């Protein structure tokens, strides 16, 4: 089977370096051009550059976004492709993919390797209850939530009443804020069931070994 | 250089309908050897991109015949007849023969449903956060359709731009709607200097904006 395996991902330091590898097997490596592409979480797939085959002398082409800062190389004896990323920036946080190119274009892709460029350190999040104001008209349904603020690294998990409340739940994608992540989650229940029935968000941040059960009090 | 334009960004469709995606160029990309290296790829949520069509109209082995690429010189088309659930994801046209070598902006295939106004809910800062010196005001704008929506924050009636962070969900697998969350983050000091906090939303479902507010007092 044709195989491409990316590796080397992890947390990179801003201003630092990182070399990603793409190990191949199952076909003649030197017959192929190879491409590197990246997809930032919540963003579009982006082409980075390619290295040509033996017939083309293994020359390279790069995107304007990284030319002069990234380097693509290949070890023809080992059948391994590399992506040398220098002076890491936050914009480099993404999942990186390698793919061969030939008569059948990019017919085989690797599974990708994730990179996160940050100087932050592990940090538990602060979990805040989101309850409607004292003055706020009644309703058939009531929406409550939890703001999970300032954690690192990703991710965090949020459940409601230990997963008992699954329907009507919206946990939003995290965003970077003050060099840390922030996320919120909403739950909607009929107005008659609360506060008579407790609603608690269960937020877990495994990297910092934290689990917080925050009750939504009126 | 050649400019590539892939449209549309978003493509709402109903299962069973055909979908057509466009890739156009500011000039011809036919190579002197006679070939045209215009390719089409699909990237499903949480997955690697996969080839669909190479050299304009060559369907890659294993791709259902429902998919087909066409086009000529400067205008290219990916057609998907009888769309099914498996086809949902982001389609990208690509060419690496002309500068800028690149993928298109992408076309997210999504499900068509009836227009639905958002359920907007605003929330004041919790005492826990306040005690820590910060004040975040949250506004959920849940289950609306279509996806386009605009949110405005106002404090004491004046519009507020600084400190606002937004997040958006992918289309709901179950009801095909979209949801949004906006948070205005202030210091306790600034929060205690103002009284009126408003989250206002405009959506195609109404000419009137949806306004939700709370007063510190
Ligand atoms: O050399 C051949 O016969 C095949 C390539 C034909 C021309 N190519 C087209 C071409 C080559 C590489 C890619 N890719 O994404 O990797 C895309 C398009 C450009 P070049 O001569 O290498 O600059």
């Amino acid at each position: 089977e044709v195989k491409l395996v990316e590796s080397g991902g992890g947390l990179g330091q801003p201003g630092g370096s990182l070399r990603l590898s793409c190990a191949t097997s199952g076909f003649t490596f030197t017959d192929y051009y190879f491409n590197w592409a990246r997809q930032p979480p919540g963003k579009a797939l982006e082409w980075l550059g390619f290295i040509r085959n033996k017939a083309k002398g293994y020359t390279t082409e790069y995107s304007a976004s990284v030319k002069g800062r990234f380097t693509i190389s290949r070890d023809n004896s080992q059948g391994i492709l590399y992506l040398q990323m220098n002076t890491l920036r936050a914009e480099d946080s993404a999942t990186y993919y390698c793919a061969r190119w030939g008569s059948y274009a990019m017919d085989y892709w690797g599974q990708g390797t994730s990179v996160t460029v940050s100087s932050a350190k592990t940090t538990p999040p602060s979990v805040y209850p989101l309850a409607p104001g004292s003055a706020a008209q009644t309703n058939s349904m009531v929406t409550l939530g939890c703001l999970v603020k300032g954690y690192f690294p990703e991710p965090v998990t949020v459940t409601w009443n230990s997963g008992s409340l699954s329907s009507g739940v919206h946990t939003f994608p995290a965003v970077l804020q003050s060099d840390l992540y922030t996320l919120s989650s909403s739950v909607t229940v009929p107005s008659s069931p609360r506060p008579s029935e407790t609603v608690t968000c269960n937020v877990a941040h495994p990297a910092s070994s934290t689990k917080v059960d925050k009750k939504i009090v009126p | 250089d050649v400019l590539m334009t892939q449209t549309p960004l978003s493509l709402p469709v109903s299962l069973g309908d055909q979908a057509s995606i466009s890739c156009r160029f500011s000039q011809s990309i036919v190579h002197s050897n006679g070939n045209t290296y215009l390719e089409w790829y699909l990237q499903k949520s949480g997955q690697s991109p996969k080839l669909l069509i190479y050299k304009v109209s060559n369907r890659f082995s294993g791709v259902p015949d429902r998919f087909s690429g066409s086009g000529s010189g400067t205008d290219f088309t990916l057609k998907i007849s009888r769309v099914e659930a498996e086809d949902l994801g982001v389609y990208y046209c690509f060419q690496g023969s002309h500068v800028p070598r690149t993928f298109g902006g992408g076309t997210k295939l999504e499900i068509k449903r009836a227009d639905a106004a958002p359920t907007v809910s605003i929330f004041p800062p919790s005492s826990e956060q306040l005690t820590s010196g910060g004040a975040s005001v949250v506004c959920f704008l849940n289950n609306f359709y279509p996806k386009d929506i605009n949110v405005k924050w106002k404090i004491d009636g004046s519009e507020r731009q600084n400190g606002v962070l937004n997040s958006w969900t992918d289309q709901d697998s179950k009801d095909s709607t979209y949801s949004m969350s906006s948070t205005l983050t202030l210091t306790k000091d600034e929060y205690e200097r103002h009284n009126s906090y408003t989250c206002e939303a405009t959506h195609k479902t109404s000419t009137s904006p949806i306004v939700k507010s709370f007063n510190r007092n």
